[PDB]
């Protein structure tokens, strides 16, 4: 099975540097030709850097030429990415693909790895409860104020599952992201279980539970 | 540079049914012309390569047409799980160019929202702003409307919204409205509601709490 | 195992004008599905039996197909001095390989 992990995705300084790794397994990762893509959040796909198969021809569009250099690393079975004086709009998902050796194109990508291009600064989020009120009752978690992203959030350690919906984040106007995390339970439940909601935001090294309780009154 | 251009954005397909998706290179692009599938929060998946041939792994009810400057991309038999974000890319030449892609949503029976209203946490009270949240579950179609009622008064601009991706197990939606005030603007005022209206209701429904009754 | 691959050989051509690359396999009766053109580094076009040529992108500007299952380079620099690669995808004998040896000179 071919695999692909990228790294070496979090907050940059606009003008600074970064470098991110694209480890290969599964395949004789020397035959192959390698590309970058890129994505903004919410906007499509950008084809950022292309390699030949022992590193000795590349090719840039416009967008990043000069600025960023593709390389590899034959015996770390390794790709990196080079990227040199930072803009704001090079902020995106940045994905390594493998080129068909059998056409001119991308078969298989890894999941990606985030860059984020701000002069703001890190803050983690905080955690206030959606507590169920007056069948079938709903719950949930705020986690307000923090950047960059992105912020994972469980319930119950990963033991609720079904139910559940994490919305995605909004940025709002102080330059914070915040998003809801909700699930819907039985009522019965309500006075019997508990309900824990794990927030995680790893670009802050926070990692949170809140219990969310019928707050009777 | 070679612009591709995808039509419609947008397609709804009832289950068993034929989508259609095109792609137009502004120039002759060749064959040299390939289709990704992208679900949500996942990488893209290979397609179809060479404009019509299908790479290996993928059912035969995808199919690729085209050559020149017009290509076609056709799935024969929609399931829940085609439901993605597809996009197109030429490799003719330098800079390879994509597609600004066409969402396909699955198509399903009307589904009127639960709703729920929540009050700003007790301890975020003490921050000195308020949030309330207003959820709207597993409803279909996608477009709704929620209001915020602020003691009869409508709000404007002090909102913000969020909706899920397509549910994978009931094709449904989900909403996240959050109205944000001073701490000190939430005790000026009263009743807090939240009022929706959407296609599978008859008629919008409303949700309320009272500040300071729980 | 019977057949073999003939090639226009170790060639020579001026800076700035054009060569053929010329492949020819002979003593076999399997069919040929694909033919590669590569470099020692890179792979610059692919005749599929069913699909046609693609040209890769890195050499659209310089690279015609053909004559026949041949290749057409047209603007050589000294960078393209070295080795050659027709391959031969082939049913159902296997992959038949030709080289030839291109030296660019000013």
């Amino acid at each position: 099975e071919v695999q692909l992990v990228e790294s070496g995705g979090g907050l940059v300084q606009p003008g600074g540097s970064l470098r991110l790794s694209c480890a290969a397994s599964g395949f004789t990762f020397s035959d192959y030709y390698m590309y970058w893509v890129r994505q903004a959040p919410g906007k499509g796909l950008e084809w950022v850097a292309y390699i030949t198969k022992g590193g000795g021809s590349t090719y840039y569009p416009d967008s990043v030429k000069g600025r960023f250099t593709i390389s590899r690393d034959n015996a770390k079975n390794t790709l990196y990415l080079q990227m040199n004086s930072l803009r704001a709009e090079d902020t995106a998902v940045y994905y390594c693909a493998r080129q068909t050796n059998y056409d001119f194109t991308m078969d298989y990508w890894g999941q990606g790895t985030l860059v984020t291009v701000s002069s703001a600064s890190t803050k983690g989020p905080s955690v206030f409860p959606l507590a169920p009120s007056s069948g079938t009752a709903a719950l949930g978690c705020l986690v307000k104020d923090y950047f960059p992203e992105p912020v994972t959030v469980s319930w119950n350690s990963g033991a609720l599952t079904s139910g559940v919906h994490t919305f995605p984040a909004v940025l709002q106007s102080s330059g914070l992201y915040s998003l809801s995390s909700v699930v819907t339970v039985p009522s019965s439940s309500l006075g019997t279980q508990t309900y824990i909601c794990n927030v995680n935001h790893k670009p802050s090294n926070t990692k949170v539970d809140k219990k969310v309780e019928p707050k009777s009154c | 540079e070679i612009v591709m251009t995808q039509s419609p954005a947008t397609l709804s397909v009832s289950p068993g049914e034929r989508a259609t998706l095109s792609c137009k290179a502004s120039q002759d692009v060749g064959t040299s012309v390939a289709w990704y599938q992208q679900k949500p929060g996942q990488a893209p998946r290979l397609l179809i390569y060479w404009a019509s041939a299908r790479h290996t792994g993928i059912p035969a009810r995808f199919s690729g047409s085209g050559s020149g400057t017009e290509f076609t991309l056709t799935i024969s038999s929609l399931q829940s799980e085609d439901f993605a974000v597809y996009y197109c890319q030429q490799y003719s030449s330098y800079p390879l160019t994509f597609g600004g892609g066409t969402k396909v949503e699955i198509k399903r029976t009307v589904a009127a929202p639960s709703v729920f209203i929540f009050p700003p946490s007790d301890e975020q009270l003490k921050s000195g702003t308020a949030s309330v949240v207003c959820l709207l579950n597993n409803f279909y179609p996608r477009e709704a409307k929620v209001q915020w009622k602020v003691d009869n008064a409508l709000q404007s601009g002090n909102s913000q919204e969020s909706v899920t991706e397509q549910d994978s197990k009931d094709s449904t939606y989900s909403l996240s409205s959050t109205l944000t005030l001073s701490k000190a603007d939430y005790e000026k005022h009263k009743v807090y509601a939240c009022e929706v209206t959407h296609q599978g209701l008859s008629s919008p429904v409303t949700k309320s709490f009272n500040r300071g009754e729980c | 195992m019977t057949g073999t691959i003939e090639t226009t050989g170790n060639i020579s051509a001026e800076k700035g004008g054009s060569i053929i690359l010329q492949c020819h396999l002979s003593s076999t009766t399997a069919q040929v599905t694909q033919v590669n053109w590569e470099q020692q580094d890179q792979l610059l076009a692919i005749c599929n039996a069913d699909l046609g040529w693609h040209i890769s992108p890195s050499f659209k500007d310089r690279v015609a197909p053909g004559p026949g299952l041949g290749l057409t380079l047209q603007s050589l620099t000294v960078n393209d001095t070295g080795e050659y690669f027709c391959i031969y995808h082939t049913y159902p004998d296997g992959t038949y390989t030709g080289r030839i040896f291109l030296e660019v000179l000013e």
